[PDB]
């Protein structure tokens, strides 16, 4: 979930 | 010696490299507080650049134009209340070393207040009383340019001061305040290093 | 164990009047 | 071949933060309105804090301490009387 | 009053990661195609 | 294949020809009194030894950079002139609407100098305590990452002849040169 | 709120442009031979770095204050001139009815100098053992609390051309500059 | 002192005697290998001058034109293969201190290979793998001129590098290779001394 | 920028 946020 | 004689009729003005400490203090301005904040962006109340040149009519800006580069050795903000103790409101201030952040983009107040509480040197207190606030040091010791912003703020300002309202302005009898209040005023106690003398447009 | 900087509370009481 | 080497030791972190502002009201309307502010007690539930960013770097956590500390904003010329508590059952909901 | 106390000391962190997969091609097409992979060298540029 | 790293600074000395200088007899546009303007940077000139040297490293710092004026006019002619080296590339003198403020600003800078163009002169840069390094090559965004500054040649007086009278037309009046010393860091070739 | 006191002296260095100088070909009014007059004080000029510096302290003392003359005339022209720096603001040279007494008085002062306006010169102030401090800013009563003195530019000879003859009209002949060093005391802003 | 004053208006640029080390590395070129050599003179494959000026578009040639004389302190050739291990061929390289020899005049291959094996610092290896190769020192330490050859090569070049094919380029299944192969590429790792600065035509 | 991401 932390990673999805940084990827548009 | 030979030197006064050689001096006597040759047009050689001397070069002057070197530092120069100067000490002083200045009156920055008045500060307001609304009774019913709700815009979330409205919670921010008084942004300031931390450059010598940004506060017109003060001794700082006058002196600042006469050199080229600068470094604060201390930059100590101070707050003087002008409100009766019966009134109630709560306030915090923080200085930020990076000129390009701009908190206001956030849509929720809690995140603003939490970002403010983070970072060293932050301060929160009742708006009825005096407080004093410091900068954080930077190990590299870069020089910074003087004067008004041109393209990128990072060449100029050492930082930005934010004055942020918390809670709501509040009256005796506890009704939220109408309109606005003059609250207090901001001050500075500074020490600076200047480098090479000039005048700039 | 890894410490992080702490908030450190302060301040004090305000009298209704300062006699002199 | 390349292997991320394994660890099992737990790691403490001491620190402090800031939960948020809270209000009251003069009219005891509804009576379900007596509840006034609600906060979950976990790492990764407080945006704007360093800890919530730290929290994604591990699978599990345990608080060993969690002292809330209320700070007054008001002169003694006013009164409300208030209580605070920390329920340990996240499913429980007073509002009903 | 409540104050976040100040620090100025620098803090080291040792570690290791993983940048990514890279390819080639049999045909030297374009000749601007010789460049094949590009990575910025900063913290906060490597998601995951 | 022990391809080796290097991190040292490389001292280098040289000198090069910056070109011709000219003077109008009766300036009146105020912004016409400024006469010549040059970047203080490696890789800003055509065909000099220095620009060729410039492309082969990442960063540089001048240790001295003295401009030198050589007259090419008979003693019978006369005029007063000024030269200075601003260390801030973005200040841009031309914006001023008045000749006077221009002369005052130009005079206030350290190391700036004033003389008759009948004779030779020498002029230095200011130093900086940062020991900051500058990127080599052409501006991409901001001059401030590149140039250590800008050089201005500025007229002051009119241009009298013998018998104290102005000449009808502008003319060549000598040329500029630059002695220099530089430090470079990491070797490369700019794109 | 520990607002702190300070009592130290602050050294400062700089230089500024004092303006144009001109010369009549055949002075005869005797009081016309005196040519230019300037106050020796911070905050007595328009737009210089020094006057801006001046307002921000209570008191000052120059440690050196050398006037520098830069010629703007062809070698074919010639005339003799004199410059001196009186340390007493109220002496006022103009009252004299005779050219001769004027030249003698002007010559008697220490550090006064004489030269052809074809070429450059440099001239100093006298020092004082009091270590007395002077108030900054404009005269309110008595110059003597403010100015360390006055500067006079005074013509001596006529103004011959080539073939040794006087020119019909007065003309510009270079300009003045000032290198300087100052001590200030207590910071403020003048009303 | 007197010196800044005397400096102030006399046209004396300073003389600058003295050495200057510079360090670097460069990409010289690609190298081919024929399947059926037979011309004997064809066994030689890649001659090179050992001068800064002989390799256009590299950092060396750019820098080289800006001075007058030079001396290599080390000049270390390096070879990088671009061939599958299944293929077969054998190769040798040698540097020669005397610019005027020219091996190619010999009509027989064996004498070429034997002259190559003679002289110190020679190297032979399979063309599948990397190798590194050195210059021999000269006790006198003469300076050499920069730039393109004019009359006699001995004033310029410290030497000549020869890349010599041995055997035959060979395929999987062992049939001699048709046409040509790109094999690998040559590199240099150098240190140099320059003397007096200039620009030359 | 880190904070804007966690707020929808």
């Amino acid at each position: 979930s932390a990673v999805e946020a940084r990827l548009p | 010696g030979p030197v006064p004689l050689l001096e006597s009729n040759s047009n050689m003005r001397q070069m002057h490299n070197g530092m120069t400490r100067v000490v002083g203090s200045d009156y920055l301005g008045v500060v307001s507080v609304a009774g019913n904040p709700a815009d979330a962006a409205a919670k921010v109340r008084k942004v300031l650049s931390v450059s010598p040149s940004s506060f017109p009519g003060t001794r700082l800006t006058q002196m600042s134009d006469l050199w080229e580069r600068y470094v604060f050795r201390q930059f100590r903000v101070r707050y003087v209340p002008s409100v009766p103790n019966t009134l109630a409101c709560q306030v915090m201030v923080y200085q930020d070393t990076d000129p390009q952040d701009d908190p206001t983009a956030i849509k929720d107040a809690d995140a603003l207040l939490r970002q403010a509480t983070a970072q060293t040197g932050s301060q929160q207190w009742n708006f009825n009383s005096a407080k004093v606030i410091h900068l954080a040091k930077r190990s590299d010791n870069q020089l910074y340019y003087t004067g008004p912003v041109k393209e990128n703020p990072r060449f100029n300002q050492q930082g930005v001061v934010y004055f942020i309202q918390v809670s709501q302005a509040l009256d005796m009898n506890g009704k939220p305040l109408t309109a606005d209040m003059e609250c207090g005023s901001l001050y500075v106690d500074w020490v600076i290093d200047f480098q090479t003398p000039q005048v700039n447009p | 164990v890894q410490n992080a900087p702490r908030i450190q509370q302060g301040g004090g009481p305000v009298p209704l009047l300062e006699s002199n």
